C-alpha cells in the first residue's frame, strides 16, 4: 500500500547545505528499500545498523532521513567515527549510528557553468558539534584573541565559506547528494515497516 | 589608541610591595596582557585576559581591572623580576602597548 | 617543546632591504596565528602587524604597513619578515610571537633579532 515519501527526499530539486541539513521524518509508511538498493544511480550506500539486504524486513519507531550536498571526498566523512570539518563542524552520526549514508555525484544539476556558489559549510567552529546536531549560526568567527566587534577584520572570520562546484571538477571537488536514513525504535510502537 | 603605564621607573628593596598600572582612556572591554623584558633581551607573557595567567608565570602574581585601570600587583621582587613591564592592548587592532615601566633595586 | 628559532644579529649598510626568519616548534604551525614587534634600544617595543599562515590572512600597523611584509612558508613551517628602505628609522631588536583565541595569546616569543642599519 502507500509508500514512505522517499522520492520527496531522494529525488527532489534543491538539496539543503551541509550546515544547515534538512530532516524529514518518515513514519505512518511501508518503506520499500529495495527500490533504492537496487538503483544504479548510487556512489556509496553504507549501513551501519543492519546489513543492506534485511531493511525490507524490519520495522522502526521513525526514520529521520537527513539530506545534504558535499564535496565528492567528504561523502566518506559521514560514515560514523569519521573525522575532518564535515563530520566534525557540519554532521557528525553517532559511534552506534543505527542507519544507513547514501550518496550520488551530482554535478548533473548541483553545478552552474560558470561555477555555482550556493552550496555553504561551515570552516569554523569553537568545538565540534555533538551528534545530529545542525548549527545555522553565522556569528563571526573568532579566529584571534582581539575580540570580532567588527562585522569583518583580521581573524574575524564568516564560520561558512562556501563550495567550489565546477562542471569539469575532479570526482572529489563534485557535488555528492547525500541522505543519512537513521534507523530509531523507542517505546512509540512501530510505523515504519517494510512491504508484505 | 593606546592606554598609559602610570611610571616610568620604579625602586624596591626584596619584599616590598611592587604595583604597576596601565590606565585607560576609552574603555577596552577588560582585553589586555602584561609582559616582562629583561634589559638583555628575554620576553616572556605575565597576565592575560582580566586577572588570568597560563603556561608557567612566576609564583602567583595577578592584578585586576581597577575600574578605568588596569593593573599588575606581585607578592614578592626577585632577582629576574628588576627588569622592564609592559602591558598590551590586544583588544583591537592594530595592537598597542604602554610605554613600558622599569623594576629595581634602591 | 615551543621553540620561536629567529634569525641572529645583522647589519647592512643605509638604503636597502633585509630578510629575516622565525622557525616555529612544538604545535601544527597552522593551528596559531603569528604577529611581530620591533623593540629599539632606546625606545618602547612596537607591533608590526602578523601573518596568520593557515588562511594567508596579513593585518599591520598602519605605521608599518608601507614598509613591512610579512609572510610564511608551510613547508619550511616558518615565519618570514622582510623590511625595505632600510633608514636610520630602521634599527631594533625584532621580535616574533603567535596566538589564538583560547588562552594561548602572545604567550612565547622568538629570542630578539636585532637588526642594525649602521656603517
Ligand atoms: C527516484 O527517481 C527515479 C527516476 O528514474 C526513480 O526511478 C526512482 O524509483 C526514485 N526513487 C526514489 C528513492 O525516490
Amino acid at each position: 500500500t502507500n509508500l514512505c515519501p522517499f522520492g520527496e527526499v531522494f529525488n527532489a530539486t534543491r538539496f539543503a547545505s551541509v550546515y544547515a541539513w534538512n530532516r524529514k521524518r518518515i513514519s505512518n509508511c511501508v518503506a520499500d528499500y529495495s527500490v533504492l538498493y537496487n538503483s544504479a544511480s548510487f556512489s556509496t550506500f553504507k549501513c551501519y545498523g543492519v546489513s543492506p539486504t534485511k531493511l525490507n524486513d524490519l520495522c522502526f519507531t521513525n526514520v529521520y532521513a537527513d539530506s545534504f550536498v558535499i564535496r565528492g571526498d567528504e561523502v566518506r566523512q559521514i560514515a560514523p567515527g569519521q573525522t575532518g570539518k564535515i563530520a566534525d563542524y557540519n554532521y557528525k552520526l553517532p559511534d552506534d549510528f543505527t542507519g544507513c549514508v547514501i550518496a550520488w555525484n551530482s554535478n548533473n544539476l548541483d553545478s552552474k557553468v560558470g561555477g555555482n556558489y550556493n552550496y555553504l559549510y561551515r570552516l569554523f567552529r569553537k568545538s565540534n558539534l555533538k551528534p545530529f546536531e545542525r548549527d545555522i549560526s553565522t556569528e563571526i568567527y573568532q579566529a584571534g584573541s582581539t575580540p570580532c566587534n567588527g562585522v569583518e577584520g583580521f581573524n574575524c572570520y564568516f564560520p561558512l565559506q562556501s563550495y567550489g562546484f565546477q562542471p569539469t571538477n575532479g570526482v572529489g571537488y563534485q557535488p555528492y547528494r547525500v541522505v543519512v536514513l537513521s534507523f530509531e525504535l523507542l517505546h512509540a510502537p512501530a510505523t515504519v515497516c517494510g512491504p508484505k | 589608541i593606546q592606554m598609559t603605564q602610570s611610571p616610568s621607573s620604579l625602586s624596591a628593596s626584596l619584599g616590598e610591595r611592587v604595583s604597576l598600572i596601565c590606565r585607560a582612556s576609552q574603555e577596552i572591554s577588560g582585553y589586555l596582557s602584561w609582559l616582562q623584558q629583561k634589559p638583555d633581551g628575554t620576553i616572556k607573557r605575565l597576565i592575560y585576559a582580566a586577572s588570568t595567567l597560563d603556561s608557567g608565570v612566576p609564583k602567583r602574581f595577578s592584578g585586576s581591572r581597577s575600574g578605568s585601570e588596569y593593573s599588575l600587583t606581585i607578592s614578592s621582587p626577585e632577582s629576574e623580576d628588576f627588569a622592564d613591564y609592559y602591558c598590551l592592548q590586544y583588544a583591537s587592532y592594530p595592537w598597542t602597548f604602554g610605554g613600558g615601566t622599569k623594576l629595581e633595586i634602591k | 617543546e615551543v621553540q620561536l628559532q629567529q634569525s641572529g644579529p645583522e647589519l647592512v649598510k643605509p638604503g636597502a632591504s633585509v630578510r629575516i626568519s622565525c622557525k616555529t616548534s612544538g604545535y601544527t604551525f597552522t593551528e596559531y596565528s603569528m604577529f611581530w614587534v620591533k623593540q629599539s634600544h632606546g625606545q618602547s617595543l612596537e607591533w608590526i602587524g602578523g601573518i596568520n599562515p593557515n588562511d594567508d590572512s596579513t593585518t599591520y600597523k598602519q605605521n608599518f604597513k608601507g614598509k613591512a611584509t610579512l609572510t610564511v612558508d608551510k613547508s619550511s613551517s616558518t615565519a618570514f619578515m622582510e623590511l625595505r628602505s632600510l633608514t636610520s628609522e630602521d634599527s631594533a631588536v625584532y621580535y616574533c610571537t603567535r596566538d589564538r583565541y583560547d588562552g594561548r595569546v602572545v604567550d612565547f616569543w622568538g629570542q630578539g633579532t636585532t637588526l642594525t642599519v649602521s656603517s
